[PDB]
């Protein structure tokens, strides 16, 4: 049964026209198959046998009894553009714990919306002949495969539950694709009243609701994740074991054991990902090492455990606690009662080309945050591994507008700290060194060294190097040759930049380097002057 | 209603929507919900791809939509008050509500469409779009500008020395009377306008200060001698020379540095140069207003209003506002505001900023200290850390004020 429901209005892409693609031809077998599939639809009201008149075509196919096919390719590339029809997917730690949940159905709704009377030429489609003239039709109703039939139907599906959605303020209905997932905190016979109470409206407006043979039931499959009544858990991960890997297969277990580190505490893919340097094909067989079989290994003791989450509880806190797993690498939890996790994640070692721990820390933050208002509405108190007093000596005196809503600290190590500090003036008493480092940018053949004070000099000539190179070589021999407390002249740009922003990473291996150095002296100034 | 169109070619705004917190959803929610039985905005299918960011603001929560991609892509219409930058005293009101009234073009509205979101994208958003002319929309007080002189000519006629000016929403009321006979004029409109604390002068320019040392060390000299040479790409008369002189040798960062007599006048005549503003500096409106900002930290913020590079219109210094202390974002969103009013008092058009934020930072929390009508456009950037030690040599009240 078709829909009461008004038809949006549709139209074709800026002056472009409707398909006229050539109808691929058909074996009788197949070509009987469609005869009957579409008599039905006919008979259905959801298609109409039409004449010549439209000079508009879009391939019909047979699949497998056979199952009709229609190639909108063409069509949708003609079709005017839709809303988002909603991108961003539901998380379970985002869904509130509910007495009742139930899931709807509504699947072949595509096929129960009207089509605009206006659009649906464009859809015409033709059945082959054994030669002769074809079938030709057109459909009345949304297309599957379509471009628009996603969007119109939700939107449809919307103007449909508004009723019952004001009449029923306790039940919350979740649409996400054919599907409609309604929970509330009604006593079970209760609830079951105002899903059936449903069904009914839903079918009142032509969308048949499941029968008890297409009935799901608890838990829930969803994007990998078993949905329980008390709590959540992920569909097992399963690794492959085989004695015979192909780069395709490692990438792919890859790929797989990186999104089990969100979830899962302790994946580590170095070595597996180590076997696909200088990979020649996909299909190349590549040996696993020791250290390769031995990570494989203990992850799948790590996927064998019994990983759960629990459900939104908007009366309670929203507590969010970091930790720093290693340089670049953060792990969290967001849980309102202490264990018992909503969600927990890891965010991928960030290579920038300079920055600093308590940088990262509070870019990572902000993903959680953002992450957060968009799972749950609200942004989370935070428990951070750093001293309040670490957070007010960086941030005031950052050259970037930086913030972190509200924290609190947490003693749980390794703990986030400033590795070093430029002083604020020159040292007194303390070496001063005059570095400098200049190179052919074209030979790359250098020279740096630098000039104390105190008499002491020296000078390294360096080939196939870049004058940023020299400079900073510079500074490290500075530092590397001066005591635990130097006072550094360079005209070095860059240098200016590292006493704006501190940095204790960076992707320069010199950098790196300077920084190590930097980080044992007991006192360091670094001071610039204009070249020349 | 007069039928307004997009700029040619451009096509419609199908900007995303950023998500939302629970609270400032329901209110928007709120707000739409009796909008919309109001008829001043309608719930549209998917049909229309279009949209425009919009959230809340602030007591209540004011629904705000951010149209500055719509108003970029809106046809151009048919002065400024020169004399609003000089007097004593200015208000600002927001005259949003004046448009509701308006019906408009029903062929345009379809532009108009914007999204509530939804927690953990669990519902569709919940899609409208407007029947009458919308706040922030650069169309609505142009289309309404007949029906706004009409009802202000009265009290303009009246009181033809206060000088009035409108920009987007607000209505700037320049005047010079005193603070009461001032707050008074201003009811006097309110009143007049309920039937249907700038101070320009004050912003005096502020001129870099060279430091003044009892006895100067060779760091000293090579912090200053190293500001005067990038400030020399402002005032090509400044001289380093002689100071770069007295740091010939290999001398000990903290060791003292007498002055010869030569480095003593290059200093002094440096000073004088500094003493005032770069001569042939003039606004340009074929030209794009630039806002920089620099964090100089302590909660001190150092801008420059200009047009070209090194020849500023303005320059100035922002201090942290109370209760803003932990909030660098707050402190950064406020002294948008400031600088972009003043850009408004002074030339009628916004600036574009330089904002030394790191994008994600700036587009997560920016919203939640929001308070104007209107919004400027902004990009990040990389403050250079010479342009920021210049500028916080800025000169400042011998006690206060
Ligand atoms: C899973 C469950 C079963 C029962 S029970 N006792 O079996 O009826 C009761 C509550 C729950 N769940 C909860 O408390 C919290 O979950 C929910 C709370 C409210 C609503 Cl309306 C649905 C769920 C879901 O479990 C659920 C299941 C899915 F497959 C997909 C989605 C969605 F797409 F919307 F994200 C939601």
């Amino acid at each position: 049964p078709i829909s009461p429901i008004e038809t949006v209005p549709v139209k074709l892409k800026p002056g472009m026209d409707g398909p006229k693609v050539k109808q691929w031809p058909l074996t009788e077998e197949k070509i009987k198959a469609l005869v009957e599939i579409c008599t039905e639809m006919e008979k259905e009201g959801k298609i109409s046998k039409i004449g010549p008149e439209n000079p508009y075509n879009t391939p019909v196919f047979a699949i497998k009894k056979w199952r009709k096919l229609v190639d909108f390719r063409e069509l949708n590339k003609r079709t005017q553009d839709f809303w988002e029809v909603q991108l961003g997917i539901p998380h379970p730690a985002g869904l509130k714990k509910k007495k009742s949940a139930t899931v709807l159905d509504v699947g072949d709704a595509y096929f129960s919306v009207p089509l605009d009377e206006d659009f649906r030429k464009y859809t015409a489609f033709t059945i082959p002949s054994i030669e002769t003239p074809g079938i030709r039709y057109q459909y009345n109703v949304l297309p599957q495969g379509w471009k628009g039939s996603p969007a119109i139907f939700q939107s449809s599906m919307t103007k449909i539950l508004e009723p019952f959605r004001k009449q029923n303020p306790d039940i919350v209905i979740c649409q996400y694709m054919d599907d409609l997932y309604v929970g509330s905190d009604l006593e079970i016979g209760q609830h079951r009243t105002k899903i059936e109470e449903l069904r009914q409206h839903l079918l009142r407006w032509g969308l048949t609701t499941p029968d008890k043979k297409h009935q799901k039931e608890p838990p829930f499959l969803w994007m990998g994740y078993e949905l329980h009544p008390d709590k959540w858990t992920v569909q097992p991960i399963v690794l492959p074991e085989k004695d015979s890997w192909t780069v395709n297969d490692i990438q792919k277990l890859v790929g797989k054991l990186n999104w089990a580190s969100q979830i899962y505490p302790g994946i580590k893919v170095r070595q597996l990902c180590k076997l696909l340097r200088g990979t020649k094909a996909l299909t190349e067989v590549i040996p696993l090492t020791e250290e390769a079989e031995l990570e494989l290994a203990e992850n799948r003791e790590i996927l064998k455990e019994p990983v759960h989450g629990v459900y939104y509880d908007p009366s309670k806190d929203l507590i969010a606690e970091i930790q720093k797993q290693g340089q670049g690498q953060w792990t969290y939890q967001i849980y309102q009662e202490p264990f018992k996790n909503l969600k927990t994640g890891k965010y991928a070692r960030m290579r920038g080309a300079h920055t600093n721990d308590v940088k990262q820390l509070t870019e990572a933050v902000q993903k959680i945050t953002t992450e957060s208002i968009v799972i749950w509405g609200k942004t989370p108190k935070f428990k951070l591994p750093i001293q309040k007093e670490t957070w007010e000596t960086w941030w005031t005196e950052y050259w970037q507008a930086t913030w972190i809503p509200e924290w609190e600290f947490v003693n749980t190590p390794p703990l986030v700290k400033l590795w070093y500090q430029l002083e604020k003036e020159p040292i007194v008493g303390a070496e001063t060194f005059y570095v400098d480092g200049a190179a052919n940018r074209e030979t790359k053949l250098g020279k740096a060294g630098y000039v104390t004070n105190r008499g002491r000099q020296k000078v390294v000539t360096l080939t196939d190097t870049t004058n940023q190179k020299t400079e900073l070589q510079a500074i490290y021999l500075a530092l590397q040759d001066s005591g635990l407390e130097v006072n550094i002249v360079t005209d070095s740009q860059y240098a200016l930049g590292i006493i704006q922003a501190q940095p204790d990473q960076s992707e320069s291996e010199l950098v790196n380097q300077i920084i190590e150095q930097l980080i044992k002296k007991e006192k360091v100034y670094l001071a610039w002057v204009p070249a020349h | 209603t007069v039928p307004v169109k997009l700029k040619p070619g451009m096509d419609g705004p199908k900007v995303k929507q950023w998500p939302l917190t629970e609270e400032k959803i329901k209110a928007l929610v709120e707000i739409c919900t009796e909008m919309e039985k109001e008829g001043k905005i309608s719930k549209i299918g998917p049909e229309n791809p279009y949209n425009t960011p919009v959230f809340a603001i602030k007591t209540k929560w004011r629904k705000l939509v951010d149209f500055r991609e719509l108003n970029k892509r809106t046809q151009d219409f048919w002065p400024h008050p020169a004399g609003l930058k000089k007097k004593k005293s200015a208000t600002v009101l927001d005259v949003g509500d004046a448009y509701f009234s308006v019906p408009l073009d029903e062929d345009f509205r379809k532009y108009t469409a914007f999204t509530i979101p939804s927690i953990n994208n669990e519902t569709p958003g919940i899609r409208y779009q407007y029947n009458v002319l919308p706040q922030g929309w650069k169309g609505s007080p142009a289309i309404f500008q007949s029906s706004m002189t009409k009802i202000l000519e009265p009290f303009r006629k009246q009181n033809p020395d206060i000088v009035i000016c409108q920009y987007m929403d607000d209505l700037y009321v320049g005047s010079d009377l005193e603070i009461g006979q001032h707050r008074t004029k201003i009811e006097e409109l309110r009143q007049h306008l309920l039937r249907w604390e700038l101070h320009p002068d004050k912003w005096t320019v502020q001129p870099i200060v060279l430091p003044e040392k009892d006895s100067w060390t060779v760091n000293d000299i090579q912090k200053l001698v190293g500001k005067l040479n990038w400030a020399s790409q402002i005032y090509p008369g400044i001289k380093v020379r002689q100071l770069c002189k007295l740091l010939r040798g290999t001398k000990a960062l903290t060791e003292v540095i007498p002055l010869t007599e030569e480095a003593e006048l290059e200093l002094a005549e440096n000073r004088e140069i500094l003493k005032e503003p770069v001569h042939g500096v003039y606004y340009d409106p074929s030209k794009d207003l630039i806002a920089e900002i620099q964090k100089q930290g302590q909660g001190q913020w150092t801008y420059q209003i200009y047009q070209e590079p090194f020849k500023n219109l303005k320059t100035g210094k922002y201090a942290r506002m109370r209760g803003a202390h932990t909030n660098d974002v707050k402190q950064l969103t406020e002294a948008v505001q400031k600088i972009t009013t003043e850009s408004i008092v002074i030339w009628g058009k916004t600036p574009k900023f330089k904002l030394p934020i790191q994008k994600e930072t700036w587009e997560t929390w920016w919203t939640e200290y929001w308070q104007a009508t209107w919004i400027p456009e902004w990009e990040f950037v990389n403050t250079p850390p010479l342009v920021k030690l210049w500028y916080q040599l800025e000169k400042e009240p011998i006690v206060g004020a």
